[PDB]
């Protein structure tokens, strides 16, 4: 399994939408916000630290696929930082002004490194699917740092850049009534390199 | 203590006492096989007239002490109170010297570096017990490591600024006070040596 993508330096990858205006319109839409299901790792899987991070069976992305036993998972509010509103369950900020928190190594991160699994079932209403819609647009307004995102089981693509919308394509993922939704989150990636803003993690 | 080429093993004595001769101490020597005592004795002080006197030296050739064919030979000879004085017990020692008498040594031979493999890593190997490449084991006990350290829990004198670091200089400048700086516990904490980090890069059989 190709964990590549947490150190690549291009701008994210997969079934990525043109760069548009936020803008006030119209067309159908829905908010996936509310408790997503959601387990905190403290390694990203796959990587050559990480070798015994998953449960017992469970394959490196494993996580992705609709036949997956989440029944244990605790819930969190989606939007939300993981490490504020828990009283520490998930970690805490960490604040550094100028130096970085971890080696200057670009673009490696380190071992420990908080890995936010999220698990959201979600319906669409198959007038959706009928010809007077053209696609279907996934967006993430912000998530800290880089995520991996998965529709039905399918990966849809990677996105960086945590303060900065990115839009994904589901036309082809997504089908009438029921769907699943999962995004990996990991704090650090090659994209904390580019964000030593003076401010919490 | 000297071999000389072909000779016995060599011992120079020095009397730097201020008065007093060498009648009061006694020289043991010992001679040990992987430190398991082959041989022993024991010589006097002596000099060209009588016991070694202050500020005399001698030179005494010991027994012949072949090198054990295998492991290590080493001599030891020690200076000893024959006497107990008020302060301390017979048989006190003054000082000890000693002496690699080992016949050439055959270096193990290591396993040959080897090319790494596809496919799994072994989940245990001789006393060692390993979970995805990661130590867990040793000899049924449970361990971690190794882990590389560069830090030590600064002395006191790793602590002090007071003399300049020699370092920067030739030590013998400056009449031996070395160059301004840092205590070296500053310095090590400034390059964050007591936090390093450990990153795997890979694991492979
Ligand atoms: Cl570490
Ligand atoms: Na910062």
């Amino acid at each position: 399994a190709d964990v590549s993508y947490l150190t690549d330096q291009g701008p994210g990858s997969g079934r990525r939408v043109p760069a548009r205006s936020w803008l006030h319109s119209d067309a159908p839409a829905l908010s996936l916000n509310g408790d997503w299901r959601f387990r905190l790792l403290p390694a990203a899987p796959g990587t050559a630290g990480a070798g015994s991070v998953l449960p017992s069976g469970e394959t490196v992305e494993g996580v992705a696929a609709e036949s997956y036993d989440d029944a244990a998972w605790d819930t969190l509010p989606v939007p939300s930082h993981w490490v504020m509103g828990q009283d520490g369950k998930y970690g805490r900020p960490i604040y550094t002004n100028v130096q970085y928190p971890f080696p200057i190594d670009p673009p490696h991160v380190p071992d420990a490194n908080p890995t936010g699994d999220f698990r959201r079932r979600f319906d669409v209403p198959a007038q959706w699917f009928e010809s007077t819609t053209a696609a279907l647009t996934l967006r993430f307004d912000g998530v800290e740092s880089r995520y991996k995102v998965w529709v039905n089981g399918q990966e849809i693509g990677v996105g960086s850049g945590s303060r900065l919308a990115q839009e994904f394509d589901v036309s082809d993922a997504l089908r009438a009534g029921s769907n699943l939704l999962v995004v990996r989150v990991h704090q650090w990636s090659a994209a904390s390199y580019l964000e030593d803003q003076d401010q919490w993690w | 203590l000297s071999l000389p080429a072909g000779g016995k093993p060599t011992l120079a004595v020095a009397n730097l006492r201020h008065t007093a001769d060498a009648s009061d101490v006694v020289l043991r020597w010992r001679v040990e096989h992987d430190g398991a005592v082959a041989a022993s004795g024991e010589v006097a002080a002596e000099g060209s007239d009588g016991p070694l006197r202050a500020g005399e030296s001698a030179t005494i050739a010991l027994p012949a002490m072949p090198a054990a064919p295998l492991g290590e030979t080493w001599l030891t000879v020690e200076a000893v109170l024959r006497d107990a004085t008020g302060w301390a017990p017979a048989g006190h020692p003054l000082g000890a010297v000693q002496l690699d008498l080992s016949a050439p040594a055959v270096p193990t031979r290591s396993p040959r570096p080897a090319t790494p493999l596809d496919g799994a890593l072994p989940v245990s190997l001789g006393p060692a017990t390993f979970d995805a490449g990661t130590l867990v084991s040793l000899a049924g006990q449970p361990v971690s490591g190794p882990r590389l350290e560069l830090w030590r829990a600064p002395t006191d004198n790793d602590r002090g600024a007071g003399f300049g670091a020699y370092g920067p200089g030739d030590p013998w400048l400056n009449s031996g006070r070395g160059v301004p700086a840092p205590s070296s516990e500053a310095v090590w904490k400034q390059a964050g040596l007591d936090r390093l980090t450990r990153r795997v890069e890979d694991v492979a059989a």
